[PDB]
């Protein structure tokens, strides 16, 4: 009885603006805005998501957990691919764009029910983003000398650190540097070529142990036993390791060579043949100086017979991505024939050992001063296998943050924990009044929409809402005698849980946001509010 | 049934929204007709605001406690009801997700409102500016606002000078330290009752010192009119006077039966020979005279005037000077009729009259009003009622404000510049105050057509550089000075208003939780 | 924002309810406008047959629930009260006029501004009004020109055919009751009489008074002319007691002394009548002798009003005697002890129609008669409804063209003029203001509904006529001189208004204006639908 009308097009899930779709865009992206508002900050918390593969998976980092989550809505998608360039252009701010982000979207509904059109509160973002990122530059105080120095890069990897696994950020620091320091060449004066490289640090973890006993090592580490009576080589310097591509077997012929068996006569001849062709195989091997094979495929059995008695250790890596890295340690070429270990090919190692890491032994792959090796390997101890992922995770995002070190503007920084959000309310609101025209109405909630990142700081911590933003108003603003302000610009939002009262200076613990990380974040936050402004009308499909 | 938790803050702040919702577009000059759609089958059309208020049957408690303290505003003032309910409506919105998104006590922010309210009057009194309550000519286009858009246009000129005869002799300065002081001390209510006069014409409705009386002389042959009447006033009526229970007279003797009836004579003579004990010309009789006290009087040169109204005694003791007795024996030589200008009895109207007005002011008056009907007449009344309370208004308070949405905005912009030197947590509240502040002024935007964004943010412009003279014309729409078209309002109505608001907003803010049941 | 048993309507779903439900109850009265329009029927509950196409009679006999028609409804009443006539036009002003508003509130126009508009284009259109109006001269010659204006009130309400009828009944009625001075007209003067024996096509004009209960006696005369006739207040019938007792007579002397007690009072009053015919109008030819007696007659009075030829009447109305005062001028006679030849009033040609279940007394022909009656002859009951409609629409319409001595020519000629004029003239002058000028188009484009009405139910296509004036008028404006233009519906081309003789009030159309813009204003400023009080 009741008719149809509206939809002319085809069946499917229509949305209208008269329907207030602007308002559904932002509520589908608000359930997951909530997420990411208890994620940031060294009090935020953690979420399970479950893998299809049968896998339960912890992690605070929600550049990873959108990864994993199905999202049908196409609206989140764009937050979803403005965090991959948080996670792939930059080595931090994952957190931070999806609560800035998603609060753009929240003061905007403000200018929504006053009327609005969506391109003046987009022209009044665009002026506000202008007036912001004129003041980024001026909110500089202090700028890290490049000095590449152990004790300069705690400064700087610390806060990349943090906000994950609290607590542990001392001890993390100091394995993370020490790795970075590795990896960085001495050179100077030279700053065209860029040199450190987010590959170039492998992490691995194994169980036992505890986090105090895990240590730097020079070198690609690897977990697999050396399945050959040789254990280990020497002392001497500049072993030759050759790698070979082919597995380890009887040799063949380049063209045709197909092995058939027909008659128990050539059954014989093939056992008895390949016996006598790898043992001549293994033997030129041998003759040419070579102490270790690494055989990126299979080993046969006879052939870990023949090496036992030459003294040759067996080295078999099923990775193909690690031999590539490997080929800048050692200097060794990758072989796809078998039997001509050209010294041409060949590299130099001074030290290969097996040791004992978290209760098994493993071969370690290291060295000490000559054949400068660009990879450096970070070994973990634990118990819970949960947390040693977390880890890792926070040595790659840990690591990624030195490669904004360079020279886009890498020294810079700016106190962060809340302290330079608060500050720069009060600049946006200064060019509200300055800014004549309808321009007011979106830089004055441009500047509201900063008060989200102190709020999630509070409420992550378990204090109130009603302390830390009064405080933090009262700190940012003050009458000072004189014509230059003055004293404390760098009260942030303490982390608290202990001592006494109030927020504090952020110098004090050495915490600060990173100018590369903040600036980049801020016009990634608005293009991505921008998109989502900007579509009034959506056609999806039932899936 | 009841409502507990948090549900009750959101269904007293979404009742008196809704409420309010219904008077948006009623603020104004320019507010629009409303259609009430009555359960018998009928619709009443008219725009006023206060009158549609009373007809609005609501559910929710909340709902009706608005409408109670629209009574009282109604009562109070004739105008501004739906400025109160308006205002405080959006106080609640603004407020709305302070209280509960941002998790804020409601004492904090009841608290806040009570600062904001202090610092709004000091606001209003400083966009005031002073006015001369002695000027005739000023008080014409002031009580002016209360007269157009009515029948009594055409004679406002009239309409001015007899509210301000009325006022002028009612008010009594009385400044001093000593007692307190009462600023002009002006009281409508008890002096300057009216009494509708039929016939005659608008033109010729004059302002009268006295008691007026409808009663005319009561018996056939009498001196129609009295040079220097003496009133003389009483309760008990002339009759012969009898027992308040039940009396029963039985008299054996035969001849006792006459003089009876000759004391019935005699009693009724007795007290028409106390009454002459001063020689009064005039007599005047709260309840009915009997024909035997009237011949008793009408040998001894005195009018006889019966039917009077007990209120109008009060008045007539206090335009002539005499007192009030109970019973006839006990009349006091006090009594004076002095201070009375003429008794004339002449008729207006085909229906005789009586006239106690003199050439002074017995600290009251009573307003003559003459017209071409009665509904004329009590057009004029209820106006003139409403003239004289605009008109009281710009007298207890000797400032005016600008209208049109001026005094709404700069209140508001100047509450946003004492919010960042109080640095609390109170400000966010704060802030809502000023917001709300702002929505005054927008109201008169979307009722007169214009954009709301672009007004909005040219007017509030106006008020921080240019001396918050800047309001917004109804007529034209345009964003104007209020001081060439001369758009200005008593304070005391800005005062209250705001007062009220706050003590309307604050109220629905105490209540947390609701419950059912005797 | 709602309670329990709620509905409100807001934002400008109120404004387009309103102007849908204007527009079906539009619709009822566009086909009922004009003489060429249709004639529908109304029986509500009471199974009574009646056919008007009276816009206000429409709205009193159907209830409507719709909020929208009870305004237009108060309306209706309020031209009733001062025009009179009209109120199908001013209807169908109101729906028109908020269709082309309801156009423009799509676009955002406020309709503060379209209220503006239009009482800006309300004293632009009474400019025109003044220009536009012709002075009609105040001399009685013009019943000529009153038969202009009495068709086209008359060819509204009824079939045309009953209009050549009804045209010299209603003109003669007006002018008859109409002394020739400045003075005034009243038009409760003129009596209506009902009667559903003959058709209504018989239907004439009572110049005198006609009454009800004659009386009966087989030798009555039928036509008596130049009679006198004179009021008698005594009782010419036998009475009795108050309380009931009867005279029975067992002998004929006992029936001389029973009987003459009941006519004692009688004999007294009817020898001394008879004795005035002796004094009076005895020998004299071409002279008569009328009895009113309001009260009855007994049978032995009837064989002496026989001898003499007396015409007899009995059971008098008391309301018509007072106007027997007036027509006759007789004077009202208690005593005919104190009866003179000076209380004897003057009359003409008296003759009774005779009917078997009434019978009628013209007591037409007189020198001053000072009154009016109208006959409304019908066969059924829903002719004499529809014919009684226009009669009391036609007298008040004639009513305002002597009291006002302005006339407007019809036809479409006032409404085509205004909405051409206004729209050239906020052109040419520029003096209004830019925005308002979209809501002034509203109203001149809602007075073409009437012309664009009056050709949709003869059939003709609306566009076409529409054309066709405007040619007509294009050429007026070229020539200096002034030429009016209308609508023809006969013929279906334009024509002279004022050479066809289709003329309509000044008064009617002053308050149609400014009544249809105060009404269709005050349902555009409704923003929301309150329901409360419950």
């Amino acid at each position: 009885q009741n008719p149809n009308a509206g939809l002319f097009k085809q069946g499917y899930n229509s949305y209208s603006n008269a329907d207030g779709q602007i308002i559904k865009s932002i509520a589908a992206i608000r359930e997951l805005h909530q997420m990411c508002l208890t994620s940031m900050g060294p009090c935020g918390r953690n979420k399970i998501i479950v893998n299809h593969l049968g896998k339960i998976i912890i992690t605070n980092d929600a550049a990873t957990m959108l990864r994993e989550l199905d999202i049908v809505h196409p609206a989140v998608k764009v937050l979803v691919m403005a965090t991959e360039q948080q996670k792939i252009d930059m080595g931090d701010g994952t957190n931070l764009v999806m609560i800035l982000a998603g609060e753009l979207l929240n003061v905007s509904e403000k200018l929504i029910s006053m009327g609005l059109s969506a391109v003046e509160i987009i022209q009044g973002y665009n002026m506000a983003r202008k007036f912001t990122l004129k003041e980024l530059d001026e909110m500089v105080v202090g700028e890290i000398t490049d000095k590449n120095d152990k004790n300069e890069l705690l400064k700087m990897i610390k806060p990349v650190i943090s906000s994950k696994k609290y607590g542990s950020e001392d001890i993390l620091s100091e394995l993370v540097s020490e790795a970075v320091s590795h990896v960085l060449p001495v050179a100077q004066q030279a700053g065209e070529i860029p040199y450190f490289n987010v590959d170039s640090i492998r992490v691995v973890k194994i169980m036992g142990g505890s986090l105090s006993n895990s240590t730097v090592i020079k070198g690609m580490v690897f977990n697999r036993e050396p399945e050959g009576h040789v254990k280990s080589l020497s002392e001497d310097k500049k072993h030759k390791v050759a790698v070979f591509t082919c597995p380890l077997d009887i040799a063949n012929t380049e063209t045709k060579g197909t092995v058939l068996l027909h008659n128990a006569q050539e059954m014989l001849d093939f056992s008895k043949g390949e016996e006598k062709q790898i043992d001549a195989m293994m033997k030129e091997i041998a003759d040419m100086g070579v102490e270790c094979i690494v055989a990126g495929a299979g080993v046969g059995e006879l052939a870990l017979h023949y090496l036992n008695r030459y003294g040759i250790l067996v080295l078999k890596v099923p990775s193909k991505f690690e031999l590539r890295r490997l080929c800048r340690v050692c200097g060794a070429t990758p072989l796809p024939r078998l039997g001509a270990p050209t010294p041409e090919e060949l590299g130099l190692v001074e030290t290969v050992k097996t040791m004992e890491i978290g209760g098994d032994r493993v071969t370690v792959f290291k060295q000490e001063q000559g054949e400068i090796s660009r990879t450096s390997t970070i070994i973990l101890r634990g118990a819970t296998q949960n947390n040693l992922d977390d880890i890792e995770r926070a040595i790659d995002d840990g690591v990624a943050a030195v490669k904004g070190l360079m020279k886009p503007s890498g020294g810079k920084l700016l106190p962060g924990a809340g302290a330079t959000e608060i500050e720069l309310i009060s600049r946006i609101t200064k060019y509200g009044e300055r800014t004549p025209g309808l321009l007011q109405l979106a830089i004055k909630q441009f500047a509201v929409a900063f008060e989200v990142v102190p709020r999630t700081l509070a409420e992550t911590a378990g204090l109130d809402v009603n302390e830390v933003l009064p405080n933090l108003y009262a700190a940012h603003n003050v009458t000072e005698p004189g014509a230059v302000k003055t004293d404390h610009l760098y009260k942030g939002v303490d982390i608290d849980g202990e001592s006494d009262e109030g927020v504090k200076d952020i110098r004090e613990e050495n915490i600060y946001d990173m100018l590369a990380t903040k600036k980049f974040a801020i016009n990634v936050a608005t293009e991505a509010a921008t998109t989502v402004l900007s579509i009034d009308q959506i056609i999806m499909a039932k899936k | 049934e009841r409502t507990t938790g948090r549900q009750a803050q959101i269904s007293n702040i979404t009742a008196a929204k809704a409420v309010a919702d219904v008077i948006r577009t009623c603020l104004g000059p320019k507010a629009m007709l409303k259609m009430l759609l009555d359960p018998m089958g009928g619709l009443v059309l008219t725009n006023d605001g206060h009158a549609i208020l009373r007809e609005i049957d609501v559910a929710h408690p909340a709902a009706k406690s608005m409408l109670e303290l629209s009574r009282t505003q109604d009562e109070e003032v004739g105008d501004g009801t739906t400025t109160v309910i308006i205002l405080a409506g959006e106080i609640l919105a603004q407020c709305a997700p302070y209280l509960i998104e941002k998790n804020i006590h409601p004492v904090i922010i009841i608290q806040a409102l009570k600062k904001a309210l202090t610092d709004a009057l000091e606001v209003i009194k400083q966009v005031s500016k002073p006015v001369d309550v002695e000027n005739d000519a000023a008080m014409k286009k002031l009580i002016q606002a209360s007269i157009g858009t009515k029948y009594v246009i055409h004679w406002s000129e009239k309409m001015c000078e007899l509210a301000l005869d009325a006022v002028k002799t009612v008010r009594k300065d009385l400044g001093q330290t000593v007692e307190g002081e009462p600023n002009f001390e002006i009281d409508i209510k008890r002096y300057v009752r009216v009494e509708k006069i039929p016939g005659g014409d608008v033109l010729d409705s004059r302002v009268l010192k006295g008691v007026l009386l409808n009663k005319d002389v009561v018996h056939p042959k009498m001196s129609r009119h009295i040079e220097n009447p003496r009133v003389v006033l009483l309760d008990c009526p002339l009759e012969y006077k009898k027992g308040e229970s039940q009396t029963n007279i039985e008299i054996e003797k035969e001849e006792d039966w006459n003089r009876i009836l000759q004391i019935e004579e005699e009693q009724v003579q007795l007290m028409c020979e106390q009454i002459l004990a001063v020689r009064p010309t005039l007599v005047i009789t709260e309840k009915g005279v009997s024909d035997l006290a009237q011949h008793y009087l009408l040998k001894g040169g005195c009018s006889v005037l019966r039917r009077v109204k007990k209120s109008d005694n009060n008045r007539i003791a206090r335009v002539t000077g005499a007192t009030i007795v109970n019973r006839v024996e006990d009349l006091k030589e006090s009594d004076v009729g002095t201070n009375c200008g003429l008794f004339k009895v002449e008729m207006i109207g085909d229906e005789y009259f009586s006239f106690l007005d003199n050439c002074k002011e017995p600290k009251a008056c009573t307003i003559m009003l003459r017209g071409g009907s009665k509904d004329i007449l009590n057009e004029i009344d209820r106006n003139l009622q409403d003239a004289m309370a605009v008109a009281r208004n710009v007298m207890l308070s000797p400032s005016l404000s600008p209208g049109g949405g001026a005094t709404e905005m700069a209140v508001s912009v100047k509450l946003a510049e004492k919010a960042k030197q109080l640095e609390g947590i109170q400000q966010w509240p704060y802030q809502a105050v000023a917001d709300a502040m702002e929505c005054i002024p927008r109201t008169l935007i979307q009722n007169a057509g214009g954009d709301p964004i672009r007004l909005l943010s040219q007017l509030r412009a106006k008020h921080a550089q240019g001396n918050f003279t800047t309001g917004i014309d109804g007529d034209k729409g345009k964003i104007v000075d209020m001081v060439s078209y001369g758009i200005w309002e008593p304070e005391v109505i800005k005062q209250q208003s705001v007062k009220t608001a706050i003590e309307s907003a604050c109220l629905l803010l105490r209540v947390d939780d609701i419950v059912s049941g005797v | 924002l709602l309670n329990p048993k709620a509905e409100s309507l807001r934002r400008d779903a109120a404004l387009k309810v309103n102007v849908t439900s204007a527009e079906g109850l539009q619709s009822v009265l566009e086909t009922n406008l004009g003489p060429k329009g249709t004639l529908k029927m109304l029986v509500d509950g009471a199974g009574n047959i009646k056919l008007t196409k009276d816009g206000k009679v429409l709205l009193t006999e159907m209830q409507i629930q719709s909020p929208t028609a009870v305004l237009i409804a108060r309306a209706a009443a309020a031209q009733d009260e001062i025009t009179g006539d009209g109120t199908t036009t001013v209807v169908c002003l109101v729906g028109e006029l908020l269709r082309q508003a309801h156009r423009f509130i799509q676009e955002g126009v406020h309709p503060r501004i379209i209220t503006d508009g239009f009482e800006i284009a309300r004293k632009e259109s009474m400019k025109f009004l003044d220009e536009f109006k012709i002075s009609k001269t105040n001399l009685s010659n013009d019943r000529e020109f009153l038969l202009q204006v009495a068709r086209s009130s008359l060819l509204t309400k009824v079939d045309a055919d009953l209009t050549e009828v009804l045209t010299p009944i209603v003109t003669d009625a007006v002018l008859s009751v109409y002394d020739a001075q400045a003075d005034n007209l009243d038009l409760h003067m003129v009596e209506i009489m009902q009667m559903q024996h003959l058709s209504p096509k018989d239907t004439t004009f009572i110049k005198g008074l006609v009454l009800d209960h004659g009386g009966r006696h087989p030798d009555m005369p039928t036509r008596v002319k130049n009679a006198y006739v004179l009021i008698l207040n005594v009782s010419l019938e036998y009475e009795k007691t108050e309380v009931n007792s009867g005279f029975f007579y067992s002998s004929a002397d006992q029936r001389d002394k029973l009987a003459a007690s009941e006519r004692k009072f009688v004999d007294a009053k009817l020898k001394k009548i008879i004795d005035l015919k002796n004094e009076v109008c005895g020998m004299d030819p071409d002279k008569g002798f009328v009895i009113i007696n309001q009260k009855g007659i007994d049978p032995m009075s009837l064989d002496v009003f026989a001898k003499h030829n007396i015409l007899a009447l009995r059971r008098a109305k008391r309301r018509n005697m007072e106007r027997l005062q007036l027509v006759t001028g007789g004077e009202a006679q208690n005593s005919v002890e104190d009866l003179s030849p000076q209380i004897l009033g003057f009359s003409g040609l008296v003759y009774q129609e005779t009917i078997g279940e009434e019978k009628f007394t013209y007591v037409t022909e007189n020198t001053d008669p000072k009154s009016c009656t109208i006959l409304i002859k019908g066969s059924t009951h829903y002719a004499l409804a529809q014919t009684k409609d226009a009669v009391r629409d036609g007298l008040r319409a004639v009513a305002n063209v002597l009291k006002d001595k302005n006339i407007i020519p019809g036809a479409g000629a006032f409404y085509i003029a205004l909405s051409r004029y206004l729209r050239s003239a906020n052109m040419n002058k520029l003096g209004a203001k830019g925005k308002t000028k979209t809501g002034i188009e509203a109203f001149a484009e809602a007075l073409l509904v009437i012309p664009k009405t009056l050709v949709k139910n003869s059939g003709f296509d609306p566009l076409d006529v529409l054309a066709m004036v405007e040619d007509e008028l294009d050429d007026a404006q070229d020539s200096d001189e002034t030429r009016y233009v209308g609508v023809d519906l006969n013929i279906g081309d334009s024509c002279d208004p004022t050479i066809e003789g289709i003329w309509d009030s000044y008064r009617v159309l002053r308050n149609a204006i400014t009544g249809a813009t105060g009404i269709a204003s005050n349902l555009l400023l409704c923003d929301e639908l309150l329901r409360a009080g419950r």
